[PDB]
Parts: C-alpha cells; structure tokens; sequence
C-alpha cells in the first residue's frame, strides 16, 4: 500500500516506465514488514515457519539487486534492459505480497493459516511457476 | 530518338493474353534498363 | 535524428512531437496510430469478472513483452524509411488485436468458445500461432475444473464460469467442444460424488 | 486442423475405468 | 526533395505530390527551383505510386468475402515486399553522395515499373466480376501462363500460398 | 562480335512461349493454347520445321495414352557455327523425348 513520488520536471518517456518497475518495490515493502511482525511468538508455531521460509526468497531477492549494481558499473545496464531483468522478481514478490496481505486480513494462526496455503496453491493450477 | 520513342510507344501499348508480344517486350524492356544505366552513369 | 523519437512511441512514453519536407506527418501517422493501440492494451489488460478472463488477460502480457523485446533490440539508429517497412508485417498484426478485444466482452465458457471460432475463421493465415498460444493458455484454468470430476470429484466453482453449477440427489443442473464428450463429463463426475457417500 | 486429441485421450481412458 | 519523393512513392501524399481519388498521384504544377523538363519523368514515376496506394488500400479493406480472398491479400503483400525493401535502399545511396539526381532514382525502380502494370488487372478482374470462392485459383492461374518472366515468377508465388488454404482444407477433410 | 550476342539474347526470350507449349503438349499430353496462338489451330515458322513431324507424331500419340522443362534444357546447352549447327544440338532434347513416347 506504499505510494511513491517521482518528479515534477522529468521526461514523460521515463515516468511511464518508472511506474512499471515500482510495483516490485511496493510489493516488497509489504513482505519485509510481514516477516518482522508475524515472527512474534503470540502467533503460533505455523505463522513462524511461514515467515522463515518466506525469508529465504527475500535473501535471493537481495542477491539479484547486488548483481545488477556490479553490472551497472560497466554501464551495461540501460533502463530498458532493467525492465526485463527483474521479471522473475516481479512475479514472485507479487505472490508473497498477496499471501502476507490475506493471512493478516482475517486473523489466522495455526490450522487456518495452513488452509489458506492449500487453496492459494489450487488457484495456480495452470501457472506451474 | 525516333528509334527509341517508337519502341517506348510499343512497350506502352502492352502495359497501359498474347503470350508472345508480351514475352517479346520483356526482352526489349530488359535491354533498355541496361542501356539506360550507361546513359544515366554519364550524367554523374 | 528523430529515430529515437519514433522508436519511443511503440513503448508509450510521450515525446516532443507525440502528445496525448512536410509530408512526413502522413508517414509519421502510420507508425503513430500503431502506438495508440499498444497503450490501449495496457489500459485494458493491467489487472491480474471471471477466472478464465484473467488467464486470457495473463496470456496477453506474455505476448506484449515480446513486442517490447523485439523493439529496442535491433536498431541503434537506422534509416527513417527502414522503420516503416520493418514494422509493417508486424504492425498491422497489432491493429488486428484491436478487433479482437474491445479497444461487450464475453466471459466463462462463452469466451473460451468465442476465441475458438476465431481460429477456423482465420486459420491458415499468419494469425494462427498467436491466437493459438492465447487459446492454449486461456483454457488453462478451465481444464483444472474439468480435472476435478475426473480425478478427485470435488466440484470447484467461483463465479459461474463452469457450465455446470450446484432421494433424488441428481439436481446438478447442466444446460464449441465436441458434444460427444460434453454429456459424458456430466455423468463421469456424479458417479464419483456418489461413491464418496458410500 | 483442429483435432482435440490432447484432452479426450487422457480422458476417455479414465471414463471407461470408472463406469 | 529526394526524401520528399521517397515518401510519395511509399503512400504518403503531400503538397508537391497531390492526391486525386480518380486519376492518381501526380505533380501539382510547375516549380521554379526544379527544371520544367522533370515535370514529365515524375508523372511517369507516379504511374507506379498510384499502383502501390491502390494496392495497399485494397489490401487493408479486404474487399466480397471468403478465405481464398483473405489469403490472396495475405500473399499479395509478399510479392510486394521487394518493392518496399528496394525503396529503403534509395535513401542510403542518397545519404552517401549528395550528387545523385532523379535520373538515378527513376533508374533504380526499373523492374517494379514493368511488373505492377501486369499485376494490376488481376486485381481489377476480381473487384469487377465478384470472383467468389475457389474460382480465384484459376483466374490467377490463367494469368500465370504469361510471357513476362518477372510476372511468371510473381503470380506463381501467390498461387503457391493460395494453395496452402486448399491443402489445409483438403487434408482436414480427407 | 557483339551484334550477334544481342539478337541471340533477344531471340531466346521470344521463343520461350512455343518451347513451353511444345514441351507441355509432350509430357502433359494436351495442347494448352491461348487465343489459338500456336500454328496448329485445332503460315509456318521454318525454325522448327526440320523436326516438326516428330512433334505432331508425338503429341497426338501421347493423347491416346492418357485415355488408356524444355526451355530449361536449351539454355544450359549454351553453357557447354552459331544457330545453324548450334541449333542442331537442340533437337536431341526433343527427339529422345519423342522416341520414348512413341516407343
């Protein structure tokens, strides 16, 4: 639910593409806040191991930003080239930012947090990713 | 010029199923393109 | 050089001469109006009512990215006329996709069958693979529903996209694909749902 | 050609076994 | 004026090259900067542009119906591809040396000038006789036995793709 | 010599129609003419006269069989004494073909 501000005086040929990259950040600022909260004991032994296994992916998302900066030094990283690199991250951090907002909507802990991971796995019966 | 103007009038009256005149001009037409290139080159 | 201007219209970003001799305007309009449908798609297929409509909407973005992949790849700076000729055999196909969508629109089975009749209508032409790759993924969730009465028998419904909804016990109302298997699926499930209670 | 074989072939093999 | 013309031969008319719905592309009147003798060769050059415009207008309009008409236009763009590609080249040669005149530009078209005219009446017979159905696979074939080698090699391509439809349906039925 | 190269290159591209129908009559067993262009209207060019008899006797004989690339050969002959003895090497293409049909 994060809102962003870009620039009053910027090229329109950029701002329309900037707004196409940010939905991986706003969908990230709601996962990292799900980890640092649903780790509190008063949430059961399921909402914990769900937050741990939801952390290894955040680690692999931090490596994907490191390899971009090291590739940015050689100047080989154009803005158009960026929109294609993060596509695996725009799909994954869009799945977790939907569970972390649907487990906290209706307060779930224990079995009712293990049911939601069994229906949200049935809807993607043709995605295979 | 008369020799080349009349021939161009002939090729015109075929473009705007005889299968022989139409096949004959294509030989004449092919000769003109190559001949035209030498004249065009000189203009350079 | 103007080439980085015309090439940045297929992406959607406005330019110095694209708002939202002297005959170039006519030539410019032929590549301009191509751009107006590209933007007219992201405005239409941005959301992630109906389940099968989402997959078809999710299949479309699997294509546009290729159109965004082909551009910004080959030409650093080419001739102006080269752009118009290169994006002709491909550009006209983009305008055809406007006749398909709106830019009302059916849903459920009514859409999964409407898109099918668009295949035989324009089969042998160059529009066969693109429509097929859509139909091949626009029916992905619908197979899962069909993959219930055949394996598990747990009928799954959300908004009614399924053609079938839910003593006598046989009141699951029922009433394109070959009807030789249509009525058979209706009975191939009720048997499983009947053995579950025995 | 539109021959729907990828659907009915893994399907009819299971219909006869259930009935 | 060169890049002005190379657009007029592409399908975009302007002030120098007006467009008329009946006659076709033609030069407006005498121009002081250019010579008064060129006003002819251009008119000879536009007799080609009128063909491409009346082509692409029909190609887009798709007009009558039937797959064999859809595929004919689908193939009709393929034979028309070397025309476009050979037009993109003219700009490159003019970008190099700025001493090339209209004479060389007129000379470059050469093959297109003797091809379009013979492939113009094939379209006219269709739109003037309501040739519906597979009867196209003969009306195009009766003109495939022409003497002009370039034509004999053009229509054969269209018949080679138009048969793809029948070959699709025929195998679907048999 | 350059004037002979012109007339010869002008000749082949004008006899291409006849060499087509002649072949087409032979292998496809029927005469497919337009506007009765051919001389045999179903007043003669001496170009092919010295072998004409072997054509008709092969054409008609072929038509009675079905009820029960020639130009692309003359041109390669030019690759491997002009138009009189040279033309006398074209007929082996039109005569052996005939010999099979009548045989």
């Amino acid at each position: 639910s994060r809102t962003f501000l870009v620039d009053p005086n910027l090229d329109l040929s950029i701002r329309e593409l900037v707004h196409r990259i940010l939905p991986v950040a706003a969908s990230y600022s709601a996962v990292t806040r799900f980890i640092e909260e649903k780790s509190s004991f008063e949430y059961g032994q399921v909402n914990h191991a769900l937050a741990a296994a939801m952390r290894t992916l955040v680690k692999e998302h931090l490596i994907l930003v490191s390899q971009l900066e090291q590739l940015h030094r050689q100047g080989l990283l154009s803005l158009q080239k960026l929109w294609f690199y993060i596509q695996p991250a725009m799909r994954t951090m869009d799945i977790l930012a939907s569970l972390a907002t649907s487990v906290d909507k209706g307060e779930c802990l224990g079995g009712s947090t293990l049911s939601l991971l069994h229906d949200r796995s049935f809807s993607y019966t043709g995605d295979s990713q | 010029g008369q020799v080349v103007f009349r021939l161009q009038e002939f090729i015109d009256e075929v473009m705007g199923p005889f299968r022989t005149y139409q096949a004959f001009m294509w030989a004449l037409y092919k000769y003109f393109i190559s001949f035209k290139e030498e004249l065009a080159e000189i203009e350079k | 050089e103007l080439v980085k201007d015309v090439l940045n219209v297929l992406i959607g970003v406005v330019s110095a001469t694209f708002s939202l001799p002297e005959s170039i305007s006519s030539l410019l309009s032929e590549v301009a109006e191509y751009g107006t449908c590209y933007t007219r798609l992201s405005h239409f297929s941005l959301q992630p009512k109906g389940l099968v409509f989402q997959a078809f909407t999710s299949g479309l973005r699997r294509y546009l990215q290729y159109y965004r992949a082909c551009v910004l790849s080959t030409p650093p700076t080419l001739s102006l006329l080269t752009i118009g000729f290169l994006f002709k055999k491909l550009g006209r196909q983009l305008r055809y996709l406007a006749e398909l969508c709106g830019v009302a629109f059916p849903t459920g089975v009514k859409l999964l069958s409407y898109l099918y009749q668009e295949a035989l209508h324009n089969c042998s032409n160059e529009h066969y693979p693109v429509l097929l790759s859509l139909l091949k993924t626009s029916c992905e969730p619908y197979t899962r529903f069909i993959h219930d009465w055949v394996y598990s028998g747990v009928f799954r419904d959300a908004y009614g996209e399924f053609m079938i909804q839910v003593k006598l016990y046989w009141t699951h109302g029922y009433v394109v694909f070959l009807k030789h298997i249509a009525h058979d699926i209706y009975v191939c499930g009720k048997t499983i749902n009947l053995l579950k209670l025995c | 050609v539109l021959m729907k074989r990828s659907i009915t072939a893994p399907l009819a093999a299971h219909i006869s076994l259930v009935n | 004026m060169i890049h002005e013309l190379l657009l007029a031969l592409s399908g975009y008319p302007g002030s120098i090259f007006t467009w008329n719905k009946r006659s076709g592309l033609q030069v407006s009147q005498d121009f002081p900067f250019l010579h008064p003798s060129e006003t002819s060769v251009l008119n000879r050059l536009c007799r080609l542009g009128t063909d491409y415009i009346r082509f692409t207008e029909f190609i887009e309009q798709y007009t009558l119906h039937g797959i064999y008409l859809r595929a004919f236009c689908t193939g009709l763009d393929s034979v028309l591809q070397p025309y476009r590609q050979a037009l993109l080249d003219l700009e490159q040669e003019f970008l190099g040396d700025p001493h090339l005149s209209i004479s060389h530009v007129n000379y470059f078209l050469d093959q297109f000038q003797l091809l379009f005219p013979s492939v113009m009446v094939v379209v006219e017979q269709i739109k003037s006789q309501k040739i519906h159905g597979c009867q196209i696979l003969e009306t195009v074939y009766k003109h495939s036995c022409g003497g002009l080698p370039p034509v004999r090699s053009a229509l054969e391509k269209i018949l080679a793709v138009c048969h793809g439809v029948m070959y699709k349906q025929l195998s679907a039925w048999m | 010599e350059q004037t002979v190269s012109l007339l010869f290159s002008l000749w082949v591209e004008t006899v291409r129609p006849y060499l087509q129908t002649v072949d087409e009559w032979i292998v496809h067993g029927h005469l497919w003419d337009g506007a009765r262009e051919f001389i045999i209207q179903r007043t003669m060019v001496s170009f092919l006269k010295p072998v004409l008899k072997q054509i008709i006797m092969a054409g008609k004989s072929m038509q009675l069989l079905k009820n029960l690339e020639l130009d692309d050969v003359h041109d390669p002959l030019l690759a491997i004494t002009f138009e009189l003895t040279l033309r006398s090497c074209l007929y082996p293409h039109i005569d052996k073909q005939y010999l099979d049909c009548c045989g």
